C-alpha cells in the first residue's frame, strides 16, 4: 500500500495500486543534439 | 630610418637604406576543401588575418574543418585548396648617409604575393607603404608592434654595389645611337671622350 512505503524500498522495484486524479501537459526532452561554438565554429553532437 | 619617429604612424611614406636580411618565401593558406566520401559533397572554408586589410576589424578566429555536419570524416584536397606567398625583409639606413662611429637603425617590410622577391641582402633600396601600429602594447595584462606594409619596391643604383644600373631608352635616343655608327671615326670620337 502506498503509506507502507520506507527508506528500505529506494532504488527498488515496488507494486503500486491507486486512482489517478492528475495528468500534466507532455512535456518535450531531448534525445540527440547538435551543437556548435559561436567563436570558433566547432561541432560536436550528444546522445542522451 | 633614423628620423622616422612616432608622429608619421598611420602614413604613408618613403624610406631609404639598405637591405640586410630576408627570410624564407612561405605560403599561406586562404581557403581550403574537402571531400566527404559518405555524401559525395565538397566543402571550403576561409580564413584571414590583421595584415591584410587597412582597417581594423573584429576578429573572426575560425577552425580547421575535420568533420561534417552530421559527422561523416572528410578528405583534405592539397591541389583544391588557395595558397599566396609571404617574405619579410629588414632595412637600415646606408652606410655613405649614415654618422660616423654610432650605431644604425632598422626597420622591418612585410611583403606579400607578387612582391615577395624582388631584392637580395646588401642592396640600395627605396620602400613605400604604410607605417602601421599592430596588437595591444601590453595593455591586456617595450610599447607597441610597428611594421611597414610595403606596396612599393624600387631597386636603386650606387658606387661599388651589386645592383646594376640600366635606362629606358627612346626612339629619338635610338636614332643618334644608330645614325653615330655610320661615320667610321665613331671609335675615335668615344674613345677621346673617356675622361
Ligand atoms: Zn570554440
Amino acid at each position: 500500500p502506498l503509506r507502507d512505503l520506507d527508506s528500505e524500498h529506494v532504488s527498488k522495484i515496488v507494486r503500486l495500486s491507486g486512482i489517478i486524479i492528475s495528468t500534466s501537459v507532455l512535456s518535450s526532452r531531448a534525445t540527440y543534439l547538435s551543437i556548435m561554438c559561436r567563436n570558433c565554429r566547432h561541432t560536436t553532437s550528444i546522445t542522451i | 630610418p633614423r628620423t622616422l619617429t612616432a608622429q608619421h604612424l598611420n602614413k604613408l611614406v618613403s624610406v631609404e637604406g639598405i637591405v640586410t636580411k630576408t627570410s624564407l618565401v612561405r605560403p599561406k593558406l586562404i581557403r581550403s576543401v574537402h571531400y566527404a566520401a559518405k555524401t559525395g559533397r565538397f566543402h571550403y572554408r576561409d580564413y584571414t588575418d590583421a595584415t591584410t586589410t587597412l582597417t581594423t576589424r573584429i576578429p573572426t578566429p575560425a577552425i580547421y574543418p575535420t568533420e561534417d555536419t552530421e559527422g561523416n570524416k572528410l578528405t583534405t584536397e592539397y591541389g583544391y585548396s588557395t595558397f599566396i606567398d609571404h617574405q619579410r625583409i629588414t632595412v637600415q639606413e646606408m652606410p655613405e648617409m649614415a654618422p660616423a662611429g654610432q650605431l644604425p637603425r632598422s626597420i622591418d617590410v612585410i611583403l606579400d604575393d607578387d612582391l615577395v622577391d624582388k631584392t637580395k641582402p646588401g642592396d640600395r633600396v627605396n620602400v613605400v607603404g604604410v607605417f602601421k601600429s599592430l596588437g595591444a602594447g601590453g595593455m591586456n595584462q617595450i610599447g607597441f608592434k610597428t611594421l611597414i606594409l610595403g606596396n612599393t619596391v624600387y631597386p636603386l643604383h650606387a658606387r661599388s654595389t651589386g645592383v646594376a644600373a640600366r635606362q629606358m631608352l627612346t626612339d629619338f635616343d635610338i636614332r643618334n645611337i644608330n645614325k653615330l655608327s655610320k661615320k667610321k671615326d665613331i671609335f675615335d670620337i668615344l674613345s677621346q671622350s673617356l675622361a
